[PDB]
């Protein structure tokens, strides 16, 4: 029995992988030469945010563009005022090892989770003045990976016992859990139609997930070693990849197959963080080099560098106004770039 | 016993993922590519602001 | 959450009294204070103010040096000590709370207050004293000030409050643009930098009273009040 | 205004100062080791689903904070990497135990690994107690596992504790000496391990930890120093 | 006609040997440590600010080399200056030499619950004072001197703060030191840091102990040139060997400079 399927499904992937090449009639940098490359693309550190004790490990910059949430492994969540550098709350944490944090889009909440297994949801927003434990969504048999918010009522989670899962804080429920994958999922990133979500673990693959239905639809596996960050084009038909195997992917949902791959020989480092730009023409990420380098998402050619970090970028994002670009070191301090 | 049921679930993700369309890599390129363009005029990033327009600097 | 303050009552203008207030239900110590005093049959006024943490501490130029204002974080008491009274100091002051920082609502609160009675700054302005009005439909009221409130960082620093009879005065909207916690969909505001305007879309019996405007680049307007 | 503003943030900055301090103070720890070896029994025994457990103990006026590793994926390759600059890694082995081989490829892993390339190992090679009489009644035999122990004799800069048979010093000494040579064989002089032979039951692991992390903090500083 | 020939080759001696290491030891870890001042620790500012003050000590022995004074024993202003210059750099570097020693032990007897002292704004305090209080030194005896009046307690209150009392620390400091070490090292590579700490307290008293002697004969008592000259070179070879024996006998340091040479 066990050998048939086997056969069987040997079979079905060699199905996948033909109907793959055959798609491939062109590949990205063939298209890409019909626009001008963007050329060097120079930014400087516009602020630089200071107070956390240790590592910072996650951040995420709040719909509104100005504030932003960070994480760091002593047990810290401190919400910046990226304008003024004002830092609008602290936030103790009930475990000190913090592996990620998110901003509610509403921003009224925001949440957190590490090696505690426990995504907890803080309220920013109560009638006695202080920022209050809204919930502790606990469910999960192995590290909180990431998290982003859906609703005020829905937040979607990796772990590092292979699972992602959908919770309704109110019932602090799981709504329904994602399986399929094999190794720890380290990254998710959420569609802009917010219906399609995509993780990485630290197998090769990248999957595909419809909350609605809560089923894998696709997988990707154009990758070596392990996948550390994921983001989503921002037209949500495509999302780009992190790898410890220091490369970066661009894959394409409809597609189904790997687009572009970004990547120096003289970079032999892990990416830590994936980020897009407004218009998605730049691809950012974060390295172990101390540095983040700026790729052009179509030329694929490297247009600049933020080194302006004393050790691993463990975090970045950008604004949904697509103003500046915020990046996160183990040296505790948070930089925006412009 | 228990190993066919999940080398037989296995089997069906990978049908699934079989049976759904794709399209040609060109048009998918092709896609990005108009996004990027079309939205080139709204990224800060891409084309530097002046230092009046930007809120940091 | 709940502002209670306490003493008052009869003293003569060479005397001294200690007004003194407890706060419940909220973190008193992140929580500025501000001190507002409502003489009888006229706007209020504001008195002193005290940052959180016991740090930077205001007084009105009216009551600078003859007021102290005191802080007791450990036992949410709030204090402030009159050393000599006149005539026109006699009012009902309030325990308003605030707390700042971006996206916050300052001067949410207003406690009971307590009633004492004894045996340059920025002047506004507000269209009309009264404006008879019914349920049922909309009103607009508007306002004055003397500088534009526009401050470079690009808000305004004003706010709205409703008094109705018997009750503190409530925060309507903040900063001109937002609603307070709380407040229904029956009010709006809007403005240009000079002249401000307070909407309300629908009115009912319910919201009866007078409104204020302040401004925090503290004084308040003459009033204006809704006759049903 | 935004001047409370400033203020509110100064507030917080100092409450993050007056916590750097504690922050700063303390020594943190991260204990490993197989559920054979009794690292929870140590833990239990410090008189001061879920993740990381903590353990909050002081000896002579500094204290430690202690991370045990709860409910997670039998790999470690990405949790790991948390724990980097801590002061020490305990690893806990159960010597009497065969998984010997086990631990020995594990304390490999955890000493090669290049986010703890500069984390010393306080190992205990725990459960003396079994290993004694394990190796006094003969009932098993360690060469059946490690044969090279057929033609292995004590070294001369041993010292057995007061009282002990030729044998079970031997024995110990011999699996002492595959953990030492493992530390050794990749030890560059940046990070060092810290055997001992140590009991659940033993009071002395207090005191054991605090004295290793004396001699690792001696030596950051040294090197820090440029004496080294 | 001898004597001279001897102060001619002990100046070329220096010349060749000690001056090249000094000058060139310290301008390099200036470089070194400013090409990497945002990762900075704690010694690395006293380190900093002995390197500058040897600097400018070494400097000034070249006017020493070939007695090169009389070109500005001329003008009064340039006079003082010099003199002044010279007691406060030598009293910083004596006196931040005296403050490492110090600060060594609080680092490794004291390594932990002295957390609380030792922080890198506090160092830097610490290397202002230093700065102040050898001004201080320097200059309080010449304002009291012009206003009353080389004094003979002037020089008694500079030998002492210059030698007797910045040796009497450092010898007990770097003794604490040691005992710490022979304690840690009978249990639990450590011998390179006991023979280094053995040999700047060494380096220090053989360099500075001839002056000191000879200014308290002269004090209990010109005419002893070759001596002075000796003796001068003898105090200005401590500046000369500081950057070697501090700096560049030790890993860290060279990891740092190779770290320097690759990405710079």
């Amino acid at each position: 029995e066990l050998d048939q399927l086997r056969q069987e499904a040997e079979q079905l992937k060699n199905q996948i992988r033909d109907a793959r090449k055959a798609c491939a009639d062109a590949t990205l940098s063939q298209i890409t030469n019909n626009i001008d490359p963007v050329g060097r693309i120079q930014m400087r550190t516009r602020r630089t945010l200071r107070g956390h004790l240790a590592k910072i490990y996650a951040m995420h910059w709040g719909t509104d563009s100005r504030l932003l949430v960070s994480a760091s492994q002593d047990g810290k969540l401190i919400i910046w005022d990226s304008y003024t550098t004002n830092k609008v709350h602290a936030i103790p944490l009930r475990s000190s090892w913090v592996m990620t944090c998110a901003y509610a889009p509403s921003g009224n909440y925001v949440a957190c989770g590490g090696l505690d297994n426990i995504c907890s949801i803080y309220n920013l927003k109560t009638r006695e003045g202080n920022v209050r434990v809204s919930r502790e969504l606990a469910g999960h048999t192995g590290y909180l990976s990431c998290c982003r918010f859906l609703d005020d009522n829905q937040i979607v989670t990796s772990s590092g016992d292979t699972t992602c899962a959908l919770w309704d804080i109110e019932t602090g429920q799981q709504t329904t859990t994602f399986t399929g994958h094999t190794g720890d999922v380290m990254s998710l990133s959420l569609a802009p139609d917010t219906r399609l979500f995509v993780s990485g673990a630290c197998d090769a693959s990248a999957k595909l997930w419809d909350v609605r239905e809560g089923m894998c639809r696709q997988t990707f596996t154009g990758h070596e070693s392990d996948i550390n960050a994921i983001c989503f084009f921002p037209n949500g038909n495509a999302f780009a990849t992190g790898s410890d195997d220091a490369t970066c992917r661009l894959f394409d949902l409809r597609a189904d197959q790997e687009l572009m791959t970004y990547s120096h020989d003289n970079i032999i480092c892990g990416i830590t963080s994936v980020s897009f730009s407004k218009s998605g023409r730049l691809l950012l990420a974060g390295y172990d080099d101390f540095n983040c380098n700026v790729w052009d998402a179509l030329k694929a050619d490297r247009a600049g560098v933020l080194a302006g970090h004393d050790n691993r970028v463990s975090c970045l994002g950008v604004t949904d106004d697509g103003m500046a670009v915020a990046t996160g070191s183990w040296d505790s301090f948070l930089k925006i770039w412009n | 016993t228990a190993s066919i049921a999940q080398a037989r679930k296995l089997v069906e993700q990978l049908k699934m993922e079989a049976n759904i369309d794709r399209i040609k890599v060109s048009k998918a390129a092709a896609d990005l590519m108009a996004y990027c363009e079309a939205h080139a005029k709204e990224d800060p990033l891409l084309t530097p602001v002046p230092a009046s327009e930007n809120p940091f600097r | 959450v709940q502002l209670v303050e306490s003493g008052g009552g009869l003293v003569q203008p060479g005397g001294s009294r200690k007004l003194s207030c407890s706060a419940s239900g909220f973190a008193f110590s992140s929580f500025g204070m501000h001190w507002v005093r409502q003489a009888p049959e006229k706007g209020l006024e504001w008195v002193a103010y005290i940052s959180s943490g016991s740090g930077t501490i205001y007084y009105a130029d009216t009551v600078k040096g003859r007021f102290t204002i005191s802080r007791d974080d450990p036992k949410n008491t709030l204090f402030l000590q009159m050393t000599s009274l006149r005539s026109e100091d006699t009012a009902m002051y309030y325990c308003v709370r605030s707390i700042y920082y971006y996206g916050s609502s300052p001067f949410d609160f207003w406690g009971q207050g307590t009633t004492l009675t004894v045996s340059s700054d920025i002047v506004m302005t507000q269209a009309t004293s009264s404006v008879p009005v019914t349920p049922g439909e909309s009103v607009s009221i508007s306002c004055r000030s003397s500088k534009s409130l526009l401050h470079s960082n690009g808000n305004t620093y004003l706010y709205w409050f409703l008094q109705r009879p018997g009750q503190s005065p409530q925060l309507l909207i903040y900063r001109m643009s937002n609603l307070a916690s709380g407040v229904p969909d029956r009010f709006s505001g809007s403005g240009s930098g000079t002249a401000f305007t307070l909407t309300i879309s629908r009115l009912e019996a319910e919201d009866v009273g007078v409104y204020y405007c302040m401004q925090h680049l503290l004084t308040f307007g003459a009033g204006t009040k809704l006759e049903l | 205004e935004d001047k409370a503003a400033v203020e509110r943030s100064k507030m917080i900055e100092k409450q993050l100062q007056k916590d750097k301090q504690v922050y700063r103070r303390t020594l943190r720890l991260l204990l490993l080791g197989a559920d054979n070896s009794g690292k929870s029994t140590i833990v239990k025994q410090m008189r001061i689903t879920s993740g990381i457990f903590e353990t909050k103990f002081q000896v002579d006026k500094v204290n430690f904070h202690m991370f045990d590793v709860g409910a997670q994926r039998d790999e470690r390759r990405k949790w790991i990497q948390c724990f980097n600059d801590v002061t020490a890694i305990i690893f806990v082995v159960d010597s009497s135990d065969n998984r010997l081989q086990e631990a020995l490829n594990d304390f490999d892993s955890i000493w090669n690994n290049r986010w703890l390339r500069t984390i010393s190992v306080i190992l205990f090679l725990n459960k003396q107690d079994l290993l004694a009489e394990k190796v006094l009644a003969g009932k098993s035999k360690i060469e059946d596992y490690f044969p090279e122990f057929a033609r292995y004799t004590t070294p001369e800069d041993a010292t057995p504790e007061p009282g002990e048979d030729p044998r079970v010093t031997r024995a110990k000494y011999f699996i002492r000496k595959e953990f030492v040579d493992i530390s050794t064989a990749s030890g560059d002089g940046r990070h060092i391990c810290y055997p001992h032979f140590t009991c659940a039951v033993d009071t002395e692991n207090a005191r054991r930890i605090f004295n290793d992390c004396k001699d690792i903090i001696l030596q950051m500083n040294l090197r820090e120093y440029n004496l080294v | 006609h001898q004597q001279y020939v001897i102060g001619l080759f002990l100046s070329c001696l220096y010349t060749i040997f000690l001056f090249p290491i000094g000058f060139v030891g310290n301008i390099l870890i200036l470089v070194v440590n400013i090409s990497f001042r945002e990762k900075m620790t704690i010694p690395d500012l006293y380190f900093i600010n002995l390197a500058v003050a040897d600097l400018i000590l070494v400097a000034d022995s070249l006017i020493e080399v070939f007695n090169l004074h009389e070109r500005y024993y001329d003008i009064a202003v340039l006079c003082t200056f010099m003199s002044l210059f010279l007691q406060v750099n030598m009293y910083s570097s004596v006196f931040f030499l005296t403050w490492m020693s110090f600060d060594r032990y609080i680092a490794l007897a004291r390594a932990m619950r002295c957390s609380l002292f030792r922080t890198k704004h506090h160092a830097r305090l610490s290397c202002g004072l230093i700065w102040m209080a050898s001004v201080s030194a320097t200059l309080v005896p010449f304002t009291a001197v012009h206003l009353q009046h080389d004094v003979r307690e002037v020089q008694w209150l500079e030998v002492t703060l210059g030698f007797i009392v910045p040796f009497a620390i450092i010898g007990l400091c770097y003794s604490l030191i040691v005992r710490v070490l022979v304690r840690a090292h009978r249990h639990r590579r450590r011998q390179k840091a006991l023979r280094m700490i053995l040999a700047v307290v060494l380096v220090f008293f053989v360099c500075w102990l001839p002056e000191n002697v000879f200014i308290s004969v002269h004090l209990l008592q010109h005419a002893h040139p070759l001596t002075g000259h000796i003796v001068n070179l003898a105090a200005f070879s401590n500046s000369c060997l500081n950057p070697l024996i501090y700096s560049f006998l030790g890993e860290t340091f060279r990891d740092k400079l190779r770290l320097y040479i690759e990405q710079k």
